[PDB]
């Protein structure tokens, strides 16, 4: 074999990537030999050899890339180089298109078709369904293709603009919500693709301090882990009763431990089940859903619905690892969002104004103190935004919360204060 | 005319199987009908049944347009993918959900699988969230699809039947910005560096914009050098995150011998009984050893099937430890405890524990 | 001859009661007679009975004689303090307390109570540990004997009776510094400034050492004056903590109007049932009202009593809290929660939060 | 009225610190008019008016000033000065004297007595019984009878020597341990005076980088609370299974209830009882004391007894408070305690190294690492020393720990590694 290690993984029952790249590289390879328009025939082949190489070397063979784009944008595209180009030529350059997904990735067989046939004749063949923010990935091509095979996609029977990279605006993403589940507090889908269209620019035209991004879960299971790995979560809730059919619960009841498996694994001991009726306390429940998970047929969310937003989440670097905290406790959603899109640009204005090189806005927000924060949004302190008041007594307080003295006039007089 | 620039992504909502389109947002319930297959009810009364199976991410156009042409035999040409990177097909003919499943296997090798059921209490894992590793990436300590496809193997049986008490979430992260939700993940595994950078200072000075790359070191183990136009690096403060080779080209600190993974346990998203959590490492450090990478394999399926022998249905991974504790965790899952993971990243301020990390609060 | 030197305190084994003496580490069980009065049994059988009186800590010698001439009665010579200031005799004749009790509080007025039987489940109020204040400290916000004296002169009826349904501590700190418990009571009063310190560029350059004192500030908010030789103040920075006045006595921040007690709550020592826990600001600032204090002490009332009301046996503050939360404490309470309540003091490393701040763990 | 704002908290039904000052002016202005040996019979009125003029004020009226010792010591006497020296000249010099107090504050009236002579002879008549710390305190007296005074204590029948203060070792404190308490695991008292005499020096001559304190809890209780106030808290506890006589339970279970009041407020479940008997699983037990606090007839600890070691107990100054984590789960307590003072002299040789001007231990093992703080005891590293693993990858790992490398060599031939 030329590639005796990628080999030992076409073995074994889960389907192999290694697999999906020899096929890309038989067909495409084949489809130049046929005659068709295709202007990378050995991309896949020679990922392949690197990716032996690198095998073999316990090491990436990539190496910082030079910084490219399509016309009009400035991001969307990362440039990637083989430190092993004169030895595989077919990969010495070989870029990332990230192209916006639809939201909840919800496609027919037309779009995804259009997408293959424009990535046949500009790239590698390879591609990843999806990139983590939620983008489709056109694995692999050269410089001189970016830009037409840009105008191709947007010519397409059903088009597909590029996705988001480098200080901008990330392509935003959503759980399924409404179009397949009955938990959905919101129409996470529509509220992804509103912002989407409404931020266009701070998306292709990177003009921040870095990165930020949104994602969209239509209820507290948070399916696609928005809290975690985007920077402001939006995240379903609701403000009254939880609904309960008391038929559906004692059809549960005749077959499922209901005091096992659901009264005593709520957080909060606000839901009681008696043998003929359940009760919940929803001044004690917090909206963990659990009961719902476990009794869908006689269980749903309130009716007054909205949102919880969850501020500062991202990965480790610089100050630390973040799950995101209460920043707005309740937010309506309803289109055109005007209350979210408010508080989304007041942060971007401040962040952009106070935010050093690479600073996150959950960094920034540390930095400055969540009373400037909350100012900034117009909002005022919630104790829910706390697991727990403050441990020390140093707190800063407003000049004008202080009462006049001669103190403060001498402070006014030297020009402090 | 020009160019057309700022269309954004097609709308979702053409994109959207009829049924689907109609009974959208007015759906009454869902129910897990076996591993791979969730039938979910209209109150128009019209059922679909949602068919899930496994991919490698990774996709040849090839395989993207076999799966068309199954999409336009069995779900009237719709189909999506999940926020795990499974993919789903929509089937209105119950008789046709078999036919399905079995051609899927047949054309691309995907398996049925990667669902849970929350009611009955039996769960399946579902797919691995990973990244580029060697395949792309120019900051990998560890490879992404390597490992993922070794790991699969040893554990494809937890994919395609409801086999575990509670949900468990395997990830991975081919370096330390961790893209993805790792650092939130049952099971995590997180490539890591042992070695600090040596400055190319020739490299450092025609590329790097030094005072940024001073300012991405977590310990303040970066200085300028003025006289020499670069930078010097204690060693005594390095702790191998790597942030500066991101920042930087004349600072690799890659070893081939040294860089690994770490295995880290315990987070959680979801709000269900017990607040989210990071995870947590328990394991320091394992080799690369391509293409199987059996010793980091072994460790995963230790910590697994620890945890399923002994956890009560719907107690995850870190609400077993809740109920045990560390010191049974450890004993139990037979891993040694060290040193290295009494935490010492020094920069993250106290309060940050203090803040509500969750949407569990009382109106 | 010369001048002896470390010799120590005098070994105490010499100064226990006979009966105390005889049977050092030989207790069989103790038991609550009433309030103020616990009587210890030996495994040899011998009795005696413990009687605790609270002080006001400041002592005249002339009381403190007096005591000793209470002590050469009712308890054979002999008598100790409690870690919370409160005069303890042992009484070997039970049918004498009922006088020395008398006595006591007609010769010294010093109360009998400040215990507590976890047995029925019913707590007296103990002392309130203190500081200095304006009495012998140089660096208060608050004083202490007065504000003391104050609330426990409101809350008597809790000290000499078991009213409690779990145990209670009340604290005090003079200024930041928090001398004593007071960063882990149930209530805590502590003294603030809310004024930055005006440098006295005179005395800084007679007395101060600059990189010391610039050293001390924890937000940074000091910086060398070169010129000059004094310190300049970034207002923006400074939360008026009052450690640069330790270091240099030009760094005055005393406004008569502005400083006051900060009252934090839900702090616990001891091991049982939950593990200990640092002090929680729910009351930015009370007001110096001496002599009395009506602002504070409404407030440390109004805070008891709400506890008090709805706690269950056992169920401590921070206990309480446990199960209600925060959202339902600070209504009870009665209290307001603002932005001050919202941790923002950056230097405390978030890793403290992992650490084992208890003797709690399994072997 | 001289004093009108203070004379009203001469009201009430708790025991007046005004009452104390008032009678110590009245009585030692009485003695020295009897011809008595009195040289600062003023004290105590001069010290009244002074808290009646800051009571209007509402401002302290002591100041910052010179350094004050008696010969032979460093620590001990704290020096204080009034800012109204000249308008009261008694109290221009009043300074604190820290007496060290016998171990669990057990006392003889012939040695108070003892006390109430000397300081009634050269000080003020002010004392505080007893300080946070410990100390017996004396409550002012000038800077010209400090030596005598203590020349004095020396000469008693029942000596007293000076306690600590600055950058010394504190005056040890202990809890009443086996004295009075049935639940003590160890000797606190004869550990505290041993500790006390052993390090003299540490005491009383100030060397280190700032305070050190040291407090001995019986048991898990900390009723000395050595966790919050001592950097280094030695906490009685048990290895082997908790003594339960079943006949005594079952006179508690006659009225007491065990269900609700013992049993479901385990911390971790491991006590039960089925009405007819008592059964403790040590394995799941953190010996919290609670039980046996409910039921001290009934419960005792087990026979194996030692102490945990908390380390970094302090108030919030410089880098936060500090309730002291673990150090060293179990230690044996016998005389004369070799391994705990190993321990310790491991700790002061270290800390006074590597510790910075007025640094904290606690502070210190946050800059420099538990790792570090280990090896210095020499104790390995132990899953009880933490709540949780690390929640971030960013370990450092020791050179020795590597695999041999090009790499590793190549560090080797630069000078670093
Ligand atoms: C393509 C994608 C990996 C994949 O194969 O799925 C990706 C790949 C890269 N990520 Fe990422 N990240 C990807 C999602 C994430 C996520 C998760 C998410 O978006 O859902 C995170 C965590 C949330 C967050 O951003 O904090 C993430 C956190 C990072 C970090 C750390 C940022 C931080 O504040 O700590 C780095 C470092 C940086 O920003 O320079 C980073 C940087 C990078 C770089 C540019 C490499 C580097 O060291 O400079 C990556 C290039 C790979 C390549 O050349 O092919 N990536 N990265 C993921 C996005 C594709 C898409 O469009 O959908
Ligand atoms: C299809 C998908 C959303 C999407 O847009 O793609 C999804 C769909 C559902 N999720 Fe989810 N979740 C999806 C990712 C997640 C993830 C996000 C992730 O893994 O990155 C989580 C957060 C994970 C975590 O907590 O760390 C998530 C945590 C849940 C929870 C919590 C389980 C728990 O006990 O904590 C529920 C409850 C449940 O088990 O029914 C849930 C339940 C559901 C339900 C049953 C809701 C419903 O009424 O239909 C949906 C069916 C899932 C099933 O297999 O039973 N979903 N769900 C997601 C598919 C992932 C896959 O291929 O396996
Ligand atoms: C009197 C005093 C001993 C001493 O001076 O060394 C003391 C003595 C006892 N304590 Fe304590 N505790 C003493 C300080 C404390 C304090 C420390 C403090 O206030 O800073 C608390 C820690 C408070 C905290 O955790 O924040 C303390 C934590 C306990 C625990 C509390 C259990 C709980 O509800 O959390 C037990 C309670 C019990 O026995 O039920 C306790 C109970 C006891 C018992 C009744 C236990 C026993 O007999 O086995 C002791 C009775 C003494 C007697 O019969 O003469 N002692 N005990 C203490 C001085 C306080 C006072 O004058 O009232
Ligand atoms: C809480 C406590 C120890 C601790 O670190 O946790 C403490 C805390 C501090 N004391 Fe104290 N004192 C503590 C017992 C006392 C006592 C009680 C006693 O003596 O038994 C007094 C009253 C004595 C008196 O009559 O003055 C007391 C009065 C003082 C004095 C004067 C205040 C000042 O800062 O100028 C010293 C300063 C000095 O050495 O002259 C001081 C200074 C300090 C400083 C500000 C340290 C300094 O000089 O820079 C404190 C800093 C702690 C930190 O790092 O945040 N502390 N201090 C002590 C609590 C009781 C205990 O040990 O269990
Ligand atoms: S986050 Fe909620 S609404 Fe969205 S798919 Fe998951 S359970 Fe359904
Ligand atoms: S959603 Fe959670 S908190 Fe609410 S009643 Fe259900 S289980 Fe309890
Ligand atoms: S986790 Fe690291 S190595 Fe993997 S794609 Fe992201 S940045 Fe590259
Ligand atoms: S690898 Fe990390 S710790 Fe080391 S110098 Fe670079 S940024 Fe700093
Ligand atoms: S708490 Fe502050 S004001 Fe009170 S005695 Fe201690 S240092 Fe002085
Ligand atoms: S009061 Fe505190 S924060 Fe303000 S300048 Fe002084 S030391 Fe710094
Ligand atoms: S800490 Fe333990 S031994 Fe000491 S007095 Fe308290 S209960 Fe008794
Ligand atoms: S000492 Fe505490 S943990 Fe142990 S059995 Fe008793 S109540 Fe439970």
């Amino acid at each position: 074999s030329e590639t005796p290690l990628l080999d030992e993984l076409e073995k074994g029952p889960w389907p192999s990537f290694v697999k999906e790249i020899k096929k890309t590289a038989e067909l495409m390879e084949k489809a130049a030999a046929e005659g068709k328009d295709v202007k990378m025939p050995k991309g896949a082949r020679g990922l392949l050899k690197q990716l032996e190489i690198s095998y073999k070397d316990k090491k990436t063979h990539w190496k910082h890339g030079g910084i490219v784009s399509v016309v009009g944008y400035g991001g969307g595209v990362i440039g990637r180089y083989s430190d092993l180009g004169e030895q595989i030529p077919e990969v010495e350059h070989f870029h990332t298109m990230r192209i916006n997904q639809p939201s909840g990735w919800f496609y027919s067989t037309k779009a995804l078709r259009g997408l293959c046939d424009v990535w046949e004749k500009w790239g590698s063949g390879l591609t990843n369904f999806h990139g983590s923010t939620g983008d489709i990935i056109f694995l692999g091509t050269r410089s001189e293709y970016l830009q037409p095979c840009f105008e191709d996609l947007g010519n397409l029977e059903i088009p597909f603009d590029i996705g988001g990279s480098g200080s901008d605006l990330r392509t935003p993403s959503a759980c399924m919500g409404p179009a397949l589940c009955e938990f959905a507090c919101y129409d996470t889908l529509e509220l992804c693709y509103d912002l989407t269209m409404t931020y266009q620019d701070e998306l292709h035209r990177p003009m921040w301090p870095y990165k930020f991004k949104i994602k969209c879960a239509g209820c507290p299971n948070d399916c696609v882990a928005s809290k975690a790995r985007s920077d402001f979560a939006i995240i379903g809730t609701w403000k009254d009763d939880i609904k309960v059919d008391q038929e559906a619960v004692k059809e549960y009841a005749s077959w499922m431990d209901i005091e096992n498996e659901v009264v005593k694994l709520c957080p909060t001991g606000a839901i009681k089940w008696d043998g003929k009726e359940l009760t919940i306390d929803n001044r004690e429940c917090v909206r963990c859903m659990h009961c719902i998970n476990k009794m869908p047929k006689a269980l749903k969310p309130g009716d007054e619905r909205g949102a919880t937003i969850l501020i500062g989440g991202k990965a480790p670097f610089v100050e630390g690892a973040v799950i995101g905290w209460v920043a707005v406790p309740f937010v309506e959603v309803e289109k055109p969002y005007d209350e979210i899109k408010e508080i989304l640009e007041a942060i971007w204005d401040w962040w952009d104004e106070e935010g050093k090189f690479r600073e996150r806005i959950g960094e920034l927000i540390w930095r400055k103190g969540m009373r400037e924060f909350l100012k900034v949004i117009g909002r005022e302190a919630d104790v829910r935004m706390v697991k727990a008041p403050r441990n020390n007594p140093f707190m800063f307080f407003e000049k004008d919360e202080l009462k006049p003295s001669a103190y403060t006039e001498e402070l006014k007089k030297r020009g402090m204060w | 005319e020009g160019v057309k620039t700022d269309f954004g992504p097609p709308y979702f909502r053409d994109l959207l199987h009829p049924v689907i389109a109609k009974n959208y947002g007015k759906w009454k319930y869902h129910e897990v009908v076996k591993p791979g297959v969730i039938k979910r009810v209209a109150e128009s009364g019209d059922v679909i049944y949602v068919v899930r199976f496994g991919t490698p991410r990774l996709l040849s156009i090839y395989t993207v347009r076999e799966l068309c042409d199954i999409a336009d035999k069995y779900s009237d040409g719709y189909l999506r993918w999940t926020s795990r990177n499974n993919v789903e097909f929509f089937v209105t003919d119950e008789s046709k959900i078999d036919d399905l499943i079995n051609e899927v296997q047949e054309r691309v090798g995907f398996p049925c699988g990667g669902t849970w059921d929350a009611v009955k209490g039996e769960y399946g894992l579902s797919n691995i969230v990973h990244t580029q590793g060697w395949i792309h990436c120019h900051t990998p300590a560890i490879d992404a699809s390597g490992i993922v496809k070794a790991v699969m193997d040893e554990l494809y049986e937890y994919f395609t039947d409801h086999k575990l008490p509670a949900m468990c979430r395997i990830s991975l992260a081919c370096c330390a910005n961790m893209c993805g939700a790792v650092h939130a993940s049952d099971i995590a595994i997180v490539g890591i560096h042992r070695t600090p950078p040596i400055p190319n200072d020739e490299a450092i000075r025609k590329t790097c914009e030094i005072p940024s790359t001073v300012a991405a070191c977590p310990t303040g183990a970066l200085k300028p050098d003025m006289k020499n136009k670069t930078i010097k690096v204690d060693v005594e403060k390095c702790m191998y995150c790597g942030n500066c080779y991101t920042m930087c080209p004349g600072m690799p600190l890659f070893d081939p011998e040294n860089d690994g993974a770490a295995i880290m346990v315990g987070g959680k998203l979801s709000e269900a009984r017990r607040m989210p959590e990071l995870s947590k490492v328990v394991v320091p450090w394992v080799p690369n050893e391509p293409p199987r990478w059996p010793t980091l394999v072994k460790y995963v399926k230790q910590i697994l099937e620890a945890w399923a022998a002994n956890a009560n249905k719907h107690e995850r991974l870190i609400e077993w430890v809740d109920r045990i504790g560390w010191e049974r965790f450890f004993e139990l899952t037979g891993l040694e405890f060290t040193q290295h993971l009494i935490d010492d990243y020094r920069i993250t301020p106290y309060f940050y524990s203090e803040f509500r990390a969750s949407t569990q609060f009382k109106w």
